[PDB]
């Protein structure tokens, strides 16, 4: 990964309601994620849940 | 720093005095409370020292670095440098010798 | 088993059972005396449990001292008694956000008594806002969090000191009557033998004197001193006999040029020596002259000054020392040793803590109050008079809003770190106001007494300067009523001991004898060994039979402070090291996650628990709704809690100060359980730095002399990165020629630099910003032509504006850098207090995430400090057997010198700690497992250990531990039974010739980072009043050039490159624009030209008529003017 | 901030990345040493990755 | 000192002054603070204090004044002067409110806080940088890293 996006957030240094960590955990965690990939352009995936 | 191989200490005598200074103060307040600017002859005087902004005059006719070295005729203050301002000096002329 | 704290991790450690008591409430010494000031019916009750009677706060106190005020006549009366507090106006948080201090209401009920029409008046009146102490200690002025420390003053009192002659070599004894308030009033002894007394510093007559002006006869003083001769000799070379005489002489000399009357004198000197109104002591000077005296034990505290009887005894004391006498009962009294008395004595040195000070602002207050009240007292009638008009609140509330705001004891917290603050609240200064200023402190005021141990900790204080004045209170200590610092004891009767606690001040500790705490103990409760060691008075310390040992300590760690209980293995370093070991941990750096070390202390818990920054909750329920922002628990009755967290919220020193819940919904809870875990704490223990894996090896020079060799694993995994927020702060006022208004239309600058601002006018959140950057529009109308009232109010009227402007704007620092997180603005017209002559406040949050690089500071825990040297690639730094690289390299030639040893134990330890051991139980337990606790014997890898001072780990256990370890995944044991292992060099391949040392070791990261240090300038802006450039960092300076530079470049024959360090890089303001251009054209660089000090000099000589002129070579004369 | 010059959307998070897929590599050697013309070095590797 | 005066050259009428120069107005800043109070140099102060007495006694003179109050004025100029010059020289000291003694000209020279030490030992320059060491052992001797 090297960009996310979080829907009604601006920066990192903020939490968002509902959630039992804010956003500086979230993307310590999501640093260890293993994905592989071949295209050679930036691409895209989405996650959401309720 | 160019040749001052002397350097020569002496008494000033009232003569010298004359010659250094551009102009005598004759009122004794500083600057006016309320137009935040000094007074004519006053201790912050325009006419004696020089001007408090760079090319201009207390009534502004010359405000334009066209002109230099020249003495407007309505306020008689001279068009050039602030800096001078850290150059010029006064004199008092007493009375009664002191 | 041992923790009291419900739910804390389990904390396996070495130690011998010991439990007379738990650390007490490690913030009593800034809460009580609180209490005692206000009077709250917490302190009350707690006094009545202690025993004492009449309980009085302060408050109550003073007030009763200053009633009644009377006029001279005496027709009127008026006092005030009965001082009642109300709720605080607002909670903590918003008192913060909204600048707003945390103050509570204060009446008191007042009542005017006039006797001669016999009538009185009583109402309650309000006496303004008086500050509260938070929960934790800390009072809070203006939005910041302030912290009133202790003080350590000589105390009132006597004192007998005791000289030696140079020529005759007898024994001087002389002595001091030092009051709280008054004259001073001693008496002398000399080599002639003659007895004197001083009053007020003025000159010798002696001492019967002032008998003969107590009106005694020759043969009452013959009576009372019929068994000493030099009192006799003394009162031989008398001038005359007679209470008159005496009288008239002490008023002649004391106040030369007054006139003589019979009537007179004794007034004066009533008045000066027995009168409360103008000499008084304290009551704690009545109570140190009553100890020494032994004059009426049982008498309660009713007087606050001298009597006639103790100036009697205090002669008798003198005589009889300087005849070298052992023991002394004054009549009527108790046998009481006769000694000289320390100065330093811990027992004559008292603490006089925040509510002294408090009290005493409030008295000064007062008493001003009361000047002007008996002033206007008599001015207006007496039929047209109510208090109402009599007391005017000003004088109070000025002091205790001056104190605060000014006085060098209410200190800005300092919040680096939960250890930081509580450490900051315990502290004592012998320095501040009405003491010893830092030039007058001498090398008999510094070093450690033999009395303080158990009191004042002797390892903990400040490296600079200031060493020795500032120490720390002990872990056991606490402070009773008057002012001295008990310690806890057990009480031995006759070789048995009893698990009753009694506490000790510095006198008793002196008169009975009392023994260390780790002498072996039976398990019935007796002694072993029929010798024991045993510390005496004067320091002694000696074997003695256990037949007579009074007292008994309670546990190792009693001379401690709390920062140098956190080290582990504290019993193996030098001193000085561990000094620079217990002044680190106040300097560590909250880091993003946090990991508990690996060998703790045990008192780490505690610690944060009492820090107070860490939410703890109240009362036992379940966990309802847990989200990031704010916990709530419903409670077993029914009732609900919410508890709000603080998120990145700004801290005194710019780190973030950020709490996480730790539970989860569905899970019990009980009261005191933490849940909230707050900064630089991990599961609810004080996590200040990381478990790194060290190797102690030389390495091709990157670690010479004091360097640190890092991994780039560390910045990989951001195991060492925190956060610092800074903060912006603009303000727009109203000037004379109209006011200035924050604005987006800035005077001619490009859209392109004003693309982040939104139409207010102030940068949008979340946009990352530089130096050079605008973050508020700001415009200041430009001085054409002062504005006359009539048109100022003609447009004010319908609301005009004009445009005369210039940019005086806001922007980002030389330096700084980041993304904006958060902005607050202030109104006047939005019902915001403001400071007068503002209307809008603008404070814009900038936060920045560092990482750790070159010139970083690093530390362990026992002192040894470092800097960071090269951070090398993963794969560059050797690595075991197993495949594993370590993260840092220490150097070894730094051990052995500095005898910081222990730190090797603790990386030994570390590893043991980290693989797990499991130690064989066949054939019994091993020669050097008998002593180990059995919870001990098996660990899980990674599984935490304790250790706590002058007690826990063996060199034999560890040694044991370190053969016994568990293999890795692979089968494998990596290190020896010495403790090293066989690494491979990473850089080349070939395997090391020899076994390395290599473990875990728990590292901090020091507040001293590089990129607030950096810093470089080629031309920026010049002053305005002297013409150089500007000093500082944030304003864009250059670097001084101190003379000693200006000595050594003219060493080496340097001159041109002087002259022109001198004159065009500094103050010639035609030279620097010259030299810029050439450079930048490429031409050869012009002459120097001629420094602007020199001009300066020139006019300063001709202002005072000194016709001073700069001659040539040849004599003709030059002029400087262009 | 390799990432964040970028001059992209407000609401962007820049984040680090490690590319590297290998976890773990090591190595022993077995010498075949005795005095003769058969002496040798076997290399044994050992890898392990995500 | 005579044969000093009689060989150097010099006319001794430098010893008695009838024009007393005026410092330029650069060296005696008054700046207005935000918070409405002017910072203000005791040279004013002493320079106005000159002025009004040296105004008086011109008007004094012509006013045909009695020979007493003429010579009481003229002892106070001369002792304004003396003040100015140099505060603190006779009797009791010139101080301003609070006891703060005055600063005359004489203290823009005399003392460590005096030009001829204070600013001429010690300047800031320009082309500089600061920054922490660190040891790096690949250099030259004659090398540094940047
Ligand atoms: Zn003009």
């Amino acid at each position: 990964v090297t960009s996310i996006r979080i829907d009604g957030v601006l920066h990192e240094f903020t939490t968002v309601p509902g959630v039992k960590e804010d956003v500086t955990e979230i993307i310590l965690n999501l640093k260890s994620l293993v994905v592989s990939s071949e295209e050679d352009e930036p691409v895209t995936m989405y996650l959401r849940k309720q | 720093v160019n040749f001052f191989d002397e350097l020569r200490i002496g008494l000033a005598t009232a003569e010298d005095i004359r010659q250094w200074s551009y102009g005598e103060v004759k009122k004794p307040e500083t600057i006016n409370y309320r137009t935040l600017k000094p007074e004519k002859d006053g201790l912050f005087c325009e006419k004696i020292f020089g001007p408090t902004r760079d090319w201009e005059c207390y009534c502004g006719k010359y405000k334009r670095v066209r002109f230099k070295g020249i003495i407007c005729e309505r306020c008689g203050v001279e068009v050039t440098r602030a800096k001078v301002r850290r150059e010029r000096m006064g004199h008092i002329e007493l009375a009664a010798p002191v | 088993s041992n923790n009291s704290v419900p739910g804390a991790p389990n904390r396996v450690s070495f130690a011998k059972l010991r439990e007379p008591l738990e650390v007490p409430g490690l913030l009593d010494v800034q809460t009580d005396s609180f209490e005692w000031l206000i009077g709250s019916p917490r302190w009350r009750e707690s006094a009545a449990e202690r025993g004492d009677v009449n309980p009085v706060g302060g408050l109550e106190e003073v007030l009763y001292e200053l009633s009644p005020i009377e006029d001279f006549s005496g027709s009127m009366s008026l006092s005030f008694s009965d001082p009642r507090f109300d709720d605080v106006k607002a909670p903590v948080d918003e008192c913060k956000d909204k600048d707003m201090t945390y103050a509570a209401p204060l009446f008191v009920t007042a009542e005017f008594i006039n006797n001669n029409t016999g009538e009185i008046k009583s109402q309650t009146v309000f006496m303004g806002d008086f500050p509260m102490m938070t929960e934790k200690g800390t009072f809070i002025i203006n939005g910041t969090e302030r912290v009133v420390v202790s003080q350590l003053v000589r105390s009132p009192g006597v004192y007998f000191d005791e000289t030696i002659d140079k020529s005759t070599d007898k024994t001087l004894h002389s002595v001091k009557v030092i009051p709280s308030r008054g004259a001073w009033l001693e008496f002398d002894v000399d080599k002639r033998d003659t007895v004197g007394v001083r009053i007020d510093r003025k000159r010798r007559q002696p001492v019967t004197v002032l008998l003969k002006a107590l009106g005694w006869t020759s043969e009452q003083i013959v009576e009372r001193f019929g068994f000493s001769e030099i009192m006799r000799s003394t009162l031989e070379k008398d001038n005359t006999v007679g209470t008159d005489e005496a009288l008239l002489d002490i008023y002649r000399k004391l106040r030369p040029g007054e006139p003589p009357t019979k009537e007179s004198a004794q007034t004066l000197l009533e008045n000066l020596f027995f009168k409360e109104k103008r000499y008084d002591l304290a009551r704690v000077g009545r109570y140190k002259v009553n100890k020494k005296l032994g004059l009426h034990v049982g008498e309660p505290i009713t007087s606050s000054t001298l009597t006639e009887e103790d100036v009697v005894a205090t002669i008798e004391y003198l005589v009889r020392l300087h005849e070298g006498q052992t023991t002394m009962t004054v009549p009527g009294g108790v046998e009481v040793p006769v000694e000289t008395d320390d100065i330093d004595h811990f027992g004559n040195r008292r603490l006089r803590t925040v509510g002294e000070l408090i009290q005493n602002q409030i008295r000064v207050g007062m008493s001003r109050m009361e000047r002007v009240v008996r002033e206007r007292m008599t001015t207006q009638d007496v039929e047209a008079i109510t208090p109402q008009t009599l007391i005017n609140i000003r004088p109070v509330v000025a002091a205790i809003k001056e104190f605060f705001g000014t006085s060098q004891l209410s200190q800005f917290m300092d919040q680096n770190n939960p250890l930081s603050g509580l450490t900051h609240k315990r502290r004592l200064s012998a320095l501040g106001p009405g003491g010893l200023s830092r030039e007058r402190a001498g090398l008999e005021v510094r070093d450690v007494h033999p009395s303080h141990y158990g009191r004042m900790c002797p390892i903990e204080t400040p490296e600079g300067p200031n060493i020795g004045l500032i120490g720390s209170l002990s872990v056991y200590a606490r402070v009773n009523p008057f002012g001295f610092i008990e310690t806890p004891y057990r009480k031995v009767v006759d070789g048995v001991v009893s698990d009753e606690i009694v506490y000790l001040t510095a006198d008793e500790e002196d008169r009975h004898v009392v023994a260390q705490a780790n002498s072996p103990i039976d398990a019935d409760g007796r002694f072993v060994e029929p010798r024991v060691l045993v510390r005496r008075k004067a320091g002694e310390v000696e074997y003695v039979p256990s037949s007579e040992v009074d007292y008994m300590d309670v546990s190792p760690r009693q001379m401690v402070s709390v920062a140098t209980a956190m080290i582990p293995f504290l019993e193996h370093d030098d001193a000085n090291r561990a000094l620079m070991g217990a002044n680190m941990q106040r300097q560590a750096v909250p880091l993003v996650r946090s990991e508990a070390p690996l060998v703790g202390t045990g008192m780490e818990l505690r610690a944060a628990i009492d820090a107070g920054d860490v939410v703890v909750a109240e009362e036992s329920g379940v966990i309802e709704e847990v989200s990031a922002d704010y916990i709530t628990v419903m409670h077993d009755n029914g009732t609900r809690r919410t508890y709000r967290m603080r998120k990145f919220a700004r801290s005194n020193h710019g780190t973030c100060a950020n709490q996480c819940p730790i539970v989860d919904a569905g899970d019990r809870v009980e009261a005191g359980q933490v849940i909230a875990d707050g900064p630089c704490t991990d599961d609810g223990e004080m996590a200040l730095g990381k478990n790194l894996l060290v190797a102690i090896m030389p390495w091709e020079g990157h670690n010479y002399e004091d360097a640190i060799i890092l991994s780039n694993r560390l910045v990989e995994e951001d195991v060492l990165t925190s956060i610092h927020i800074e903060e912006h702060e603009i303000d727009a006022r109203d000037t004379k020629l109209g006011a200035e208004e924050i604005t987006r239309d800035i005077p001619n600058i490009s859209d392109e630099v004003l693309a982040d601002l939104d139409e207010r006018g102030i940068v949008r959140i979340g946009a990352e910003v530089r130096d050079g950057d605008i973050l508020v529009g700001k415009v200041t109308p430009k001085g054409e032509t002062e504005l006359t009232p009539e048109e100022r109010l003609l447009r004010a009227i319908f609301g005009e504006k004009a445009r005369e402007v210039r940019d005086t704007s806001l922007k980002v620092p030389h330096g700084e850098s980041g993304k904006v997180i958060g902005i607050r603005v202030f109104s006047r017209e939005d019902e915001d207090e403001l400071p007068a002559g503002v209307n809008e406040l603008v404070r814009v949050y900038v936060a920045q995430k560092r990482k750790i690089s070159d010139g970083d500071k690093l530390a362990g825990r026992h002192g040894n400090k470092g800097v960071i040297g090269k951070i090398l690639p993963v794969e560059d730094m050797p690595f075991l057997a197993d495949g594993t690289p370590v993260d840092i390299i220490l150097n070894t030639h730094g051990v052995p010198r500095r005898m910081n040893i222990g730190q090797i134990l603790e990386t030994h330890l570390g590893w043991c700690a980290h693989s797990g051991w499991k130690v064989d139980a066949a054939k019994g337990v091993p020669d050097w497992a008998a002593r180990l606790p059995d919870e001990l014997l098996e660990a899980q890898p990674n599984a935490i250990v304790s250790t706590p001072v002058f007690d826990g780990a063996q060199e034999a256990e560890l040694q044991g531990l370190l053969s016994c370890t568990l293999p890795n995944r692979d089968g494998d044991v990596l290190v020896d039974a010495d403790g090293k292992a066989m690494l491979f060099d990473g850089r080349s391949g070939e395997p090391f010739p020899y076994p390395v040392t290599v473990g875990y070791m728990y590292i901090m990261k020091l507040h001293h980072l590089v990129d607030d240090k950096i810093h470089a300038r080629s031309t920026g802006p010049y002053s305005m009043i002297t013409q150089q450039p500007l000093g500082g960092k944030a304003q864009f300076g250059g670097q001084r050039f101190g003379e000693m530079e200006c000595w050594a470049m003219q060493a080496y024959g340097a001159a041109y490159t002087l002259q022109e360090l001198l004159t065009i890089k500094s103050d010639d303001t035609v030279g620097r624009v010259k030299v810029y251009e050439a450079i930048v054209k490429g031409e050869n660089i012009p002459e120097p030209g001629i420094p602007e000090s020199f001009k300066v000099l020139l006019k300063e000589l001709q202002s005072l008529c000194l016709n001073v002129e700069v001659l040539s070579s040849d004599g003709a004369a030059i002029e400087l003017r262009e | 901030v390799q990432n964040r010059a970028s001059g992209a959307e407000i609401g962007r998070i820049p984040v680090d990345s490690i590319y590297s897929p290998v976890l773990k590599v090591t190595y022993k050697v077995d010498a075949t040493r005795v005095e003769q013309r058969t002496d040798f070095d076997k290399l044994i590797l050992d890898v392990e990755t995500k | 000192v005579v044969a000093a005066f009689q060989q150097s050259g010099n006319s001794p009428m430098g010893m008695v002054l009838d024009a007393v120069p005026v410092i330029p107005p650069e060296l005696r800043p008054m700046v207005q603070l935000d918070g409405g109070r002017f910072a203000t140099s005791d040279l004013n102060d002493l320079y106005r204090r000159v002025i009004n007495r040296n105004n008086r006694l011109k008007r004094l003179i012509d006013l045909g004044a009695p020979e007493i109050i003429v010579n009481n004025e003229k002892r106070m100029l001369q002792e304004s002067v003396d003040a100015l010059f140099d505060n603190g020289r006779r009797g009791r000291p010139v101080t301003g409110p609070g006891n703060r003694p005055l600063k005359s000209l004489s203290d823009l020279l005399k003392g460590k806080q005096g030009r001829f030490r204070q600013n001429l030992l010690g300047k800031r320059v320009d082309y500089s940088g600061r920054s922490v060491i660190v040891v790096g052992p690949q250099l030259k001797l004659h090398q540094c890293g940047l």
